Order: C-alpha cells, then structure tokens, then sequence
C-alpha cells in the first residue's frame, strides 16, 4: 500500500548521508598533485613550434612521428630479419627452400639462355 | 553521456506524467500522491511504473514499486539508483 | 488448449505455477512467518559485524564450516556399509577398470596377432 | 570461533535430535530434511530444494550477489552444482519432455534419411573424366618401371 | 515477507504485458493489446469472492507461461540484461583505499582528509546506533529485516555505512 | 629473394608492441593509436608480399631455427610461405587494424583500454603463427594461443557470472575439437613420422583414416559446428569488438583453415568428405533457423557467421579446397562490416541491443545505413559484389557435383534464410517506427568510426572484382550447365528476400500473433543449449561428487586397503594386552605350549 512514514524519514537520511558522501567523492583542482618527472628535450622544442598550430607545423609534427615510428618498427627489424635469413639461415641448406617459377613454353632462361620450345599448333577453337 | 540533474530528472518525470491522460495537465504536484490526490487506484500504479521504467531504460524492482507512488519520491528512488549529483 | 508444462529435475516447477502457493491457509500462514523472522536475525547480526569500525578480520559462516566438514570428513564417520554401497561401489570402481581391460587387451591380442604375420603396415612407422 | 557441537553430525534417530539437528542448522523443526540415510555419510545434514541458485530472487538483498546467497542460513550440500557458473536448473517455457522430443526428433530426422540421401546421390548427367597419358598414370604416382594398361578413349 | 493478494496480481499484469510488447514489437500493435489486456483485467474488478479471484489467478498464470515470449524480452540493467552486473570489474570496496601508500594518499590529499572525518563520523556514531538498536530491538532479535530510523537528532540511522559508502553504479 | 625477408618481418614487427607494454613506458593514451600504426604498418609491409604472388607464384618454406632433433623427428620453427598463407595475412591485417580504430570509439570508458590493445595484438600474434605454420605443432601454438585468449577477451570484463560462463563454454567446446587434434598429431608421427604438413602431403598417405576425420573433428571445434556450435552464439558475451574480430570474421574460419591447409591430403579418402557435407548442410540450416526469431543485435549476424562457415567448408567438402580459401577472404570483410555496425547502433542506442527497441535508425544514421545494406547485400550475394563472386560462385559449384542427395538443399535452404534474416535485421533495427527510448543520444558522426567503416567500405564493394582476376586460376571453371540451377543461386534469394519481406510484414498488420510450436523451437536455439548445457553436464559432475569423490576416494578406496588392515589390528589387539594378570592363566598357557612343542606338532619328529 506505501511506504509506512518510518522508513520514509530512514530513507531521506541515507539520503543525504549519501548526499554528502558522493559530495566527498570528487577532486579539488590541485589534486592530483602531479609529482615532478625529469622530462625529456624531444617534447621541449615539439612545443616551442607547436603553440603556432597552423597546418603544416603539426603536419611535419606527423611525419616525423610517421618516420621515427618506420625506423624503430620497420627499418630495425629487417636490418636484423635479413641478417638472420641471408646470413644465418640461409647459410644452413634446405632452410629457406623456394619454388622454382613455372617456366611456360616460349620463356628464357637467364643463365642457360635456351628456349622452352612453343607448343604445337592449336586446334584453332574460335568462338 | 551527460548526467541528469535533479532539477532535470524531476522535468524528465514532469513530462511523462503530465502526458498521462487519466491526470489533469493543471493539477499535477510534485508531492501529489497518486492514488488519492489524482484520484488514481491500485491498477494504475503498475503502468505508471513501465511507463517510468522505459524512458530511463532500467527497471525499478516489483518489491519497491508498490510503495513507489509519489512524484517527489519517485524521483528520490531513482536519484539514488543513479547517485547522479547535479 | 495446452497440456501442461511438467517439471524435472533440470526443468524445476516455477513458483507462479505452483498450486500450494495459491492454496493459502492459516497454518501455513504462520509457518511463513518465522522464515524471514529466521532470516531477519541472520541479517541482523550479520550487518553488526560487518560494519563494525573494529571489525578487522573474517565473518566465518558456521554453515559454510558445516557444508565444509559434511563434504570432506563427515562421509566415513556417518557411512554404513549396506549393501547398495556395495553395488555402487562395485560397479563405479572394478567394473570400468575391467571393462577397459576387454577392450584393451583385445586389440593388444589383435594387434599383435596382426603383425605376427606381417598384416599391419609399418613401412614408415619408426617412431614407436 | 566456533564450538564442536555445531558441526554435522550422526543422522537424526528421535525427533528430539532431530529438533537439535535443525537449530544446529539454524533452520525451524518443521522443515528440517536429512539426507535419506541409506548407505552414504550425509549425516544429519539437512536436503535443501534441489534448486539453482538463478532461481533465487534477484532484487532480494543478497549478502553474496555473486552466489545470491545469504549469510549463515544453511547452504545446498551441492552449492557448486548450482551456482550460477555451474549447472542451471531453472524453469524452461516448454516442458522438459517435448524438451528433448523435439532435439532427438530434430537430429533423428537428419542422420536417418541422410543415408537415404546418400544412396540416392544428387549429380549431373556428366560422364568419368576422360584424361589424357593413361588417366595421368605416371603423373599420379604410378610406377613408371611397368608398362601401365592403357586407358584411352575415342572422340564421339 | 507476504505476496498477498493484491501484489500477486500486479506483479501479474507487469509480466504479462511486458511479454506482450516483446510480442507485439510495434508500439499502435502493442497499445491495442495493452488495453485489451487491462480491459479484460478489471472487467472482473467486482470479485469479492477470494476463491473466484485465487481461481482468476490460475487462468491467468498458466497461459502466461504458454504466453510469455519463448525469447523473453529483458532490459539491459534487469536480472537477465545484457548489461546485468557488468562493471563489477571496476567496483572496487571503500575499505581499500586505507592501504594505499602515503605516496598514493598524497596523491589525492583532500579526498583522504575527507576521508579521514567520513571514518570519524563511523567512529563516535557506531556505539550510539548499536545502543540505539539494541533498545529498540523486539525480543528475540527483530522479527523484520527492515532496519529502523533515526529515532532522534544527531545520530545517523543505525547501520548505514556501508549502505551510504556503497560503490557508485558507474564507477570506471 | 625478397619473399622471405618481408612476410617474416609482418611477424615480427607485429610484437614489439608486446615487449613495450611489458615495458610499462606506455604513459596510456598513446598507446591505443601506437598499436593502430603497427597493425597499419604491418599491413602495408604484408602486401608487397602479396603483389610479388600473383607476378610469378613463388611459395616458401621459411624452417629457420631448429627447436628438436628428436631422433629421427626434426621439430623446428618452420613457417610455410603458400597462397593460403600470404594472401590471407593482408585481409587478417585489413580487418583487425580497423577495428582497431572502433574499439577506440565505443569502449573509451573503460580504465584498462591499454590492456584491452594489448590482448587484441597477443591474439594477432597467435593467430599469425597459425596461419602461416608448417610443421604441426606450431599449428597447435595457434591453436590453442587463440583459444585461451578467447577466455581471456570475451571474459574481458569478469563481473558478469555470464561472461565467465560464456568463457568456460567456448574454452570447452573449443576443448573438444583439438581432442581430434591430437589424435592426428599421434597417428602422423607414428604412421608418416613427421608433423610437419609438406611431408605428410608427401608421404602420401592414401587410406588416412584415422588422422582425417580427427582433423575434421578439430575442425569442428574452432568453427562451431554441430555439436561443439552453441559456443559461436554465446561468444557475443564479451565486447563487440572481442566479438566483431575474434569469432565473427577471424578465430571461427581457422578451424576451417584446418582442413584446406590438408586439402592435398583429404580428397584422397572418399569417405572422409561425406561428413564434411553432412556437417556442414546441418550447420546451415540450424544455424540459419535460429537466426530468423532472435531478437538479441549480435545473436543474429553471429549465427550468421556459423551458417557462412558451414556453407564454405561444404566446398572443401566437395572438393573445392581454394573456393573455400575465396569464402574466406570475403566473408573477413563483409562480416566485420554487419558486427562493427551493430556495435556502433548499440553505443549510439544506449547501449541497447534487442531490435524490439530499435527501429527508425534508417534516417537517424545514414552511414551506418548505407554500411549495412550494401554489407548484407554482399552477406545474401548481390550479383558483381563481394559475397556474390565466392558465396554464389560456390553454389553453382556444389550443386553440379557427385555429393549426398539432400546437402545440396540446406545451402540452397539456408542461401535462403541467410536472405531471410538480412531483411529481418535490416527492417526491424533501421526501418519502422522508432521505439527506442525517448531521450535521444543517438550520434556517429565520430571520423574514428566512418574511417573505420569506409576502410572495408570500399574493401566490401571493390574487394571482390581485385581478388577474383589477379589470383591464379586454381580450380576447374564450371562453364557449361543449365540455366536453372546457374541462376538458382540468384534466384533463391529473391524469396529469401521476398517471403522473409512478408512475414516481418505480418507485425504490421494489427492482429495478435499466437505462439506457434516451430517459432519456440527457433527461439530457443533449436533446443540445443538448454539440453546438452544441461542433461549432460549435470549427470557427468554429479558423478565426480556421488560416485568418484564421496563413493570411493572418501569412503572405498580408504575403507578398503588402509582402514581395513588399520581395524585388523584393531580389532583383536585387545586382549592380546588385556590379561587377567593371574600366575594360574599365564603357567597355564606355558602348559599348553610345552604339549603342543613337543606332543602335538612334534618339532622332534
Ligand atoms: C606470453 C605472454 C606475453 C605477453 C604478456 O606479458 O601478456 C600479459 C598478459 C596479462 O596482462 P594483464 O592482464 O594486463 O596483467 C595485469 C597485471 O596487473 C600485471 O600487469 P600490470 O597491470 O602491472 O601492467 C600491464 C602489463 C604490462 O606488463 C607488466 O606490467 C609486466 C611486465 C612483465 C615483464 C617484467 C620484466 C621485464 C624486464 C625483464 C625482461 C626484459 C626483456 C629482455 C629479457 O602487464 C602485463 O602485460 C602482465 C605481464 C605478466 C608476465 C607475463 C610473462 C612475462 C615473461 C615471463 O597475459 C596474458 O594475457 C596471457 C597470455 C598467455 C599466452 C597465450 C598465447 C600463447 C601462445 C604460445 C606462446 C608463444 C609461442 C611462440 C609464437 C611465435 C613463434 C615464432
Ligand atoms: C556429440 C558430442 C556432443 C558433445 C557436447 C559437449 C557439450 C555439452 C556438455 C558440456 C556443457 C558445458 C557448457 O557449456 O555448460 C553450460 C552451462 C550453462 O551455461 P549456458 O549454457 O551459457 O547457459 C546460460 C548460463 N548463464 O555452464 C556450465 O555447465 C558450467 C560448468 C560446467 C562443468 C562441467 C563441464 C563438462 C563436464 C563433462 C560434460 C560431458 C562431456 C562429454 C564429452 C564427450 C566427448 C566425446
Ligand atoms: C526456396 C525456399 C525454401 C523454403 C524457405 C522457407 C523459409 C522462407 C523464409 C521465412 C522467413 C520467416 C521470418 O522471417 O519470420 C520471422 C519471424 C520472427 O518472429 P515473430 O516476429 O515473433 O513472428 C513469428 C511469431 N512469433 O519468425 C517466424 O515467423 C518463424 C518462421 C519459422 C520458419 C521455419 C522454416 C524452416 C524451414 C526448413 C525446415 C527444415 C526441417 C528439417
Ligand atoms: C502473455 C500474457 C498472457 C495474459 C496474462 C494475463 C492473464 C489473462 C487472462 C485473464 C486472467 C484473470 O481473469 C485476470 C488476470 O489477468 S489476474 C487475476 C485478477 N484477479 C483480481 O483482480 C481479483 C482479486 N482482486 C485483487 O487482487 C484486488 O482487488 C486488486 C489488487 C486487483 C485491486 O486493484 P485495483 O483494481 O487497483
């Protein structure tokens, strides 16, 4: 039928007991309290030009960030990925082992130089 | 998604219950009880309820929607459901 | 119209379509009563320690500790050795383990038997 | 923490242990359950319903939500048969009978006449492939030591 | 404790007519059978006889369970929802923040400072609503788990701090 | 020459993000967009691979680092450079680098994003070892690497009882299916002494058996089909991102993947492939009838998902190995597009994902709109698109064949559901009256999302025409049929199109709609779930309790052997110390010992 009034008047005091504990459950502006790090000169003079932000200073911003990312993820990996195969595992027989290109009657051969004779004539099927 | 105010939940609820046609659009209290001061029964809570429980999306239980029939209070219940603070 | 909805062990028979519950009466009104007055102490002390400001440890749960007991050491010092258990413990302990005994040794018997006279290939099975 | 005489115990004989059975278990006389003492140590640990936990109230205040269960009322000798991880026992809208009815009629249906499809196979008009070098005797692995038999096979 | 006879009825008809708009879909399809379905509920209001009106529940319980959708339609934040108990990998207890190390308190020294007088206000309050329960409690502990009120000023409604410090809903 | 240095490097440069986040360097933020570029650069790195295939056709075996010189067994790091393998790194990498752009969008609340990338790359690496593996075992890494980060992702958030569920139940079906796995592990070292796939291939193992059906099996795991199916549905748990990459486009073909990866192997039994179309019509049909009466946004596309597998894995069924590889490059693109857009709806519809409540979002957000339609078209075979090359390509490739009578029918059947349910995804969730929730938060206009959609946006209208010309022709032309059967699988959509159109119509027309027996058969995922999640669980893990813990470890096994013998002794060492203590009972017994000494037993005689 309702609410009898009691636990009404409980209620509104877990109210606004509740009221001030999610009232005590924000932050003040100081905090938080950033304590001091020891920061790189990289980000020092991305930001001496960056406060201009006109188009092609955040855009060179970019490319060098495209470039020193390629160099570290995509330069230093086959400097090390082709040393590994040319050079090591290469080195051992039967390791890398590649298909021969399917040579088509008419191809050369680089080294031999001969030709793959062409195929007879052909039963001449014309739509 | 931005949080409801108490000022805003209580015009959200405004809204709907002010639409509902059995009430009068002029006589309609914020501390109004229903069955009594609208003039409303039993059988008229229960889809005022789903009718609250739609545009907000969750579902109030059945143990606490019997006693869920005052305007102010039905929006105490779901301030504190939300804890959404202003 | 439709027949029935007939429960099972893993289909239980819902509350709402069970008839005691609509079949109220005064002796089971107060037999009612004294499940939430049973359940209400067990709430009541339950929240004194747990928000105590003292409180600095494990709310033990005597029926946790007794579910614990009756599931780990309790089973030898209530068990009887009737005779069920006996069937039970038969066909559940010696009967697999010689069922499997049938199967395996019937192909090691077979298998040998096969290879005896050469019939199981084994051109390039070295790994053994 | 805890005294001795609040621990399983010896399936109840008299109902005057079977009332101190239950207060151990902190349940009312009339509804204490033991185990069927048969053969098994069940002792007087009382049968709960064989009930999962989902089918317990969810918006009941439950002092563990992840179990949905209170705090030292007696507990289900199989709790982690029917936790809500585990096996679910809660009610279906359609009978347990047609439950399984419809299954085993559904997979009956497949595999019983899949072997009529099988025997009436579904293929084209089309006739073997006609394939030059005695049916690519040599190409298919055969020895080309002896002499294959030749298979060949005139235009129409 | 009771589910007499008035609520058993209402929570009928919110069952039934939720079904019906997991049926219906459309909502002019759903508003027609919405009506109807309250029509036909109090066209029998005048049923003072109780075994007519226990009788009316058996009709009106067994087709709903023929009649509740086979894929019954559930709202993400209720018992079934999608979104049922989602983010209690981020609810995380109050009580663990008196662990963090004074480098972690000085993180955020005015929420601690606060803090601190939330756990004074526990301190000089628990003995007083304890004693005030215990004055107020029926023989034979309480014979209704709802807890009572703030019987006078000053005083925090007995065993509310963790019902007042609970997790927030949404607490990332 | 240059073949093996770049498709290993898209590996390798794949992981360093790994390693950095094991550093904990990562100061948040960043991170997400530092694991997008690599996926995006590994991408880029993986096509000139790609574009160097089709010039010549070279493929490699890259056995670099010898990890056993197991007797006779020379287990080492071997990845198999093919056309299965280097094609299918780019799409790989095309769909998880966009999606790696959606997961930014929808979850950015949540507190542990960077482990959440983290684990979305860990999955890639895993997954890459897979396809590109060419001894056994390292197919076995994927295998399982994939599987338990599966538990991982779509348990992301714990929480829930049901996402840990969700995670038990797909980490055992998936459980199950490697059981095969094994098996043909052991039967290819005992019978071909190897585990490498070249030389099994090699070996030419004429009547395998044993170690085929054990692969199919395998098979049967990772790609849900029957039997080990319900795991696919319940996936969806986890977040759509977890479900729009892992199990809608990536994780579920790998099983797939299995038994193409063995094609040169598999034609050679006859019987082997009967099952292959067996499971995979069944499949279709199954998972096509649950998906025509779900409700839930992602139960619907994932079923969708299933009944795709079983239709592609019918082709390697009927011979048709690389028609299968073609399936698995379209259906990558498209999928990930019907998944990403229900996502996008659900965080735009506060987070709600039952088309009940969804409904006029045609007008409200036109991109995603246009996604899906064109999306579903090129899911139902929109002629000269995506789907319409491989999906319709296939069904005039399986009809016209020596195969089992009726499985031809559910891919003709289920072409026509998998229609059906694209109209009822594609009316209920964007056209109709909107019934969602009256406050309005609806909004993609978010370049991260219409970035991401147009990435496999021009990939799912354009993709189809740049893959069917440039690859090799690898399997024979059907070039003379009749017009009926050719254009059937074209024609079957039109009623899939059209009777589904109907019946999603019947919810207009104002009438009460009775519950029909069928439609709670397809509710209830055809009764599967609730049975076998059920019945056999139980009883097996009662048993663990009644019979194997409480009967015989507790009370036989100890009552036997050790109490017994404990109760021997026991029971009769009473009065072996309980004497009277008289001098008459003790010189008594010393009488009796004497007679029998020297009387009874007689030591002298
Ligand atoms: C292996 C897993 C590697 C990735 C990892 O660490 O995942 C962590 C991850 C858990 O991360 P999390 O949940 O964020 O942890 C949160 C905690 O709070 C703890 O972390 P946190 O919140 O403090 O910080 C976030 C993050 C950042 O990381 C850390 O904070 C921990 C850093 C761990 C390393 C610490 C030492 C570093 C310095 C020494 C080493 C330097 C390098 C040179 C040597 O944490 C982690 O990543 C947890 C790492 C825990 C140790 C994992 C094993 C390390 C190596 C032993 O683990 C998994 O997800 C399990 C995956 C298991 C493997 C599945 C696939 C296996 C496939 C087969 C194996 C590969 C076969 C070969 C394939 C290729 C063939 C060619
Ligand atoms: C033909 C071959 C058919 C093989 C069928 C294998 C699967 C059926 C048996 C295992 C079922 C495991 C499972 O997924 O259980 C699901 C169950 C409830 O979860 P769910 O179904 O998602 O329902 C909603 C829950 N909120 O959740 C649970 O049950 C969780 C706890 C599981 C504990 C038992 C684990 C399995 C024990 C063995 C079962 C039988 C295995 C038989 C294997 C045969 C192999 C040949
Ligand atoms: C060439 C053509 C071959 C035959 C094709 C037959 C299917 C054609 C397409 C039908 C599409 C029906 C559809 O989309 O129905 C949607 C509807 C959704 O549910 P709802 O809105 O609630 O309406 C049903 C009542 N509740 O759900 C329904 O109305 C349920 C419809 C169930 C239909 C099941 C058909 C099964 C056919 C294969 C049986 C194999 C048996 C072995
Ligand atoms: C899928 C769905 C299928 C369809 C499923 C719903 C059932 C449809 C079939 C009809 C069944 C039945 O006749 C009516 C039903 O619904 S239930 C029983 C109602 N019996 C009473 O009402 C009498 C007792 N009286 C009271 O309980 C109080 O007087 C009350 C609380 C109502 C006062 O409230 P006041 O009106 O505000």
């Amino acid at each position: 039928s309702g609410y009898t009034p009691d636990e009404k008047l409980r209620l509104q005091q877990l109210r606004e007991l509740r009221r001030r504990w999610l009232k005590d459950q924000e932050l003040s502006p100081r905090e938080p309290v950033l304590p001091p790090r020891r920061v790189w000169p990289m980000e020092q003079f991305w930001n001496k030009f960056l406060q201009d932000g006109a188009p092609w200073k955040n855009v060179i911003y970019k490319t060098y960030r495209h470039s020193i990312f390629a160099v570290t993820h995509v330069l230093i990996p086959v400097w090390i990925i082709h040393y590994y195969l040319k050079y090591h595992v290469t080195a051992k027989p039967y390791t890398v082992v590649e298909r021969k290109p399917r040579i088509f009657p008419g191809d050369t051969i680089l080294e031999t130089g001969e030709v793959i004779p062409l195929m007879k004539e052909f039963p001449d099927q014309h739509h | 998604a931005p949080p409801l105010t108490l000022e805003a939940i209580k015009d959200r609820v405004l809204y709907v219950l002010k639409l509902y046609d059995k009430i009068d659009p002029e006589k309609l209290s914020v501390n109004s009880h229903f069955m009594k001061d609208l003039g409303l029964d039993s059988l008229d809570q229960v889809e005022i309820i789903m009718a609250m429980e739609d545009e907000f999306g969750f579902e109030i239980p059945d143990i606490d929607a019997e006693k869920l029939m005052c305007p102010q209070e039905i929006v105490d219940y779901i301030a504190d459901k939300k804890d959404v603070y202003e | 119209s439709f027949p029935k909805y007939k429960p099972s062990r893993l289909a239980t028979l819902p509350a709402t379509l069970d008839p005691a519950e609509y079949d109220i009466s005064p002796e089971t009104r107060k037999a009612q009563a004294e499940r939430l007055a049973i359940r209400s102490r067990l709430k009541r002390e339950y929240l004194l320690q747990y928000n105590d400001p003292n409180r600095l440890g494990v709310i033990e749960d005597p029926a946790l500790i007794r579910w614990t007991y009756a599931r780990s050491a309790n089973i030898y010092p209530n068990f009887r050795p009737t005779p069920k258990t006996s069937l039970l413990g038969a066909l559940f302990g010696i009967g697999p383990l010689f069922f499997w005994y049938y199967v395996f040794k019937t192909d090691r018997d077979k298998k040998e038997k096969l290879i005896q006279e050469g019939k199981l290939d084994q051109t390039f099975n070295i790994s053994y | 923490h805890v005294t001795k005489d609040m621990f399983p115990g010896p399936y109840p004989k008299t109902p005057e242990e079977r009332a101190a059975a239950a207060k151990k278990y902190n349940m009312r006389v009339e509804d204490y359950e033991p185990y069927p003492d048969d053969g098994m140590g069940y002792g007087d640990y009382p049968k709960l319903p064989d009930r999962s936990q989902q089918e317990r109230d969810p918006w009941y205040d439950w002092d563990h939500p992840d179990l949905r269960l209170n705090w030292g009322e007696p507990i289900h000798w199989d709790l982690d048969m029917y936790i809500r991880n585990r096996v679910d026992t809660s009610p279906t809208p359609v009978s347990w009978n047609t439950m399984c009815k419809h299954l085993s009629g559904f997979v009956a249906f497949m595999l019983f006449m899949f072997w009529v499809g099988e025997i009436y196979p579904s293929y084209q008009p089309v006739g073997p492939k006609q394939y030059p070098y005695n049916d690519l005797y040599l190409e298919r692995g055969g020895d080309p030591t002896k002499e294959p038999e030749p298979v060949v096979h005139y235009e129409i | 404790a009771y589910l007499t006879h008035q609520q058993k009825v209402l929570r009928l008809y919110k069952r039934a007519l939720r079904h019906l708009e997991s049926w219906c879909v459309h909502r002019d399809k759903y508003r027609y059978f919405a009506c109807l379905m309250r029509a036909r509920f109090d066209e029998h209001k005048n049923e003072k006889d109780m075994v007519k009106a226990t009788q009316l529940l058996r009709q009106a319980e067994e087709e709903f369970w023929y009649g509740q959708h086979p894929q019954p339609y559930i709202f993400p934040e209720s018992p079934g929802g999608t979104s049922y108990e989602r983010y209690e990998c981020y609810k995380v207890p109050e009580w663990c923040l008196d662990d963090w190390h004074p480098s972690e308190k000085a993180m955020y020294p005015d929420y601690f400072a606060k803090r601190e007088q939330w756990k004074r206000l526990r301190r000089e309050s628990w003995e007083r609503e304890v004693k005030q329960l215990q004055e107020e409690t029926p023989p034979g502990g309480p014979r209704t788990e709802a807890l009572p009120p703030a019987r006078k000023e000053g005083d925090l409604p007995p065993l509310w701090w963790h019902i007042v410090t609970r997790p927030r809903e949404r607490p990332m | 020459n240059p073949f093996a240095s770049l498709t290993l490097t898209t590996l390798i440069i794949l992981t360093i993000p790994i390693m950095m986040s094991n550093s904990n360097i990562y100061k948040t933020n960043l991170y997400p967009n530092y694991v997008k570029t690599t996926v995006s650069y590994a991408f880029t790195l993986s096509l000139v691979p790609l574009l160097m295939f089709m010039h010549t056709g070279q493929e490699m075996i890259i056995s670099n680092w010898h990890w056993m010189t197991l007797q006779t067994v020379e287990l080492s790091l071997s990845f198999k450079m093919d056309y299965f393998s280097v094609m299918f790194i780019p799409v790989a990498l095309f769909v998880t680098w966009s999606i790696m752009e959606f997961s930014m969008w929808y979850m950015h609340s949540d507190p542990f994003i960077n482990r959440f990338f983290k684990y979305l790359v860990l999955f890639l690496i895993t997954m890459m070892i897979l396809v590109t593996a060419n001894n056994l075992f390292q197919l076995f890494i994927g295998w399982e690497g994939v599987g338990i980060m599966s538990f991982l992702l779509i348990g992301w958030w714990h929480g829930r009882t049901d996402a840990n569920t969700a995670a038990l139940q797909a980490i055992l079906y998936n459980r199950i299916g490697d059981i095969g796995f094994v098996l043909s592990m052991a039967w290819f070292l005992t019978h071909s002494n190897a585990w490498d796939l070249q030389q099994i291939f090699m070996l030419n193992n004429e009547c395998p058996n044993m170690p085929l059906i054990g692969l199919l099996l395998a098979a049967a795991g990772k790609s849900a089909q029957f039997g080990l199916h319900p795991w696919l549905p319940s996936a969806m748990e986890g977040p759509t991102p977890v479900s729009a990459l892992l199990h809608s486009s990536t994780m579920v073909v790998a099983g797939v993947f299995l038994l193409i990866r063995f094609y040169p192997l598999m034609e050679t039994n006859k019987l082997v492939q009967t099952m292959t179309l067996c499971l995979g019509a069944i499949t279709t049909l199954f998972t096509a009838l649950c998906a025509i009466t779900q409700n839930d946004i992602k139960k619907i596309v994932a079923f969708s998902t299933s009944s795709q597998l079983g239709l592609m894995m019918v082709t390697i069924g009927i011979n048709q190995p690389h028609l299968a590889f073609l399936h698995i490059c379209m259906h990558a693109f498209f999928k990930a597009m019907l998944f990403m857009c229900s996502g996008s709806i659900i965080h735009s519809l506060n987070d709600e994902q039952d088309i009940r409540k969804m409904g006029g979002l045609y007008k409200a957000m036109p991109f995603t709109t246009t996604a899906l339609i064109i999306g579903s078209l090129a899911l139902t075979g929109m002629p000269y698109l995506t789907g319409f090359y491989s999906k319709d390509l296939i069904i005039e490739a399986v009809n016209m064949s020596y195969t089992n009578a009726w499985a031809l029918l559910m891919t003709l059947i289920a072409t026509s559901l998998t229609a059906a349910y694209s109209t009822r995804i594609i009316f209920f969730a964007f056209l109709g009256k909107p019934r969602f929730p009256p406050l309005v938060l609806i909004n993609e206009n978010n370049p991260l999302l219409i970035n991401s959609i147009k990435r496999l946006l021009i990939g799912s209208i354009f993709a189809g025409f740049i893959i069917s010309n440039n690859i090799p022709p690898m399997t024979v032309p059907n070039t003379t049929m009749p017009l009926y059967m050719k254009m059937t699988a074209l024609i079957v959509t039109i009623m899939g199109f059209m009777l589904a159109l109907e019946l999603n119509n019947t919810t207009y027309y104002l009438k009460f709609k009775y519950p029909s027996q069928t439609y709670k058969f397809s509710n209830m995922l055809g009764y599967y779930p609730s049975i076998m999640h059920r019945l056999p669980t139980y009883h097996n893990l009662s048993m663990s309790q009644k019979s194997a813990s409480s009967l015989l470890d507790l009370i036989w096994l100890e009552t036997i052997l050790p109490k017994t013998t404990s109760f021997i002794q026991m029971k009769m060492s009473i009065m072996v110390s309980n004497q009277k203590g008289l001098i008459k009972l003790y010189f008594l017994s010393f009488l009796i010992t004497i007679m029998i000494s020297m009387t009874l037993f007689n030591y002298h005689e």
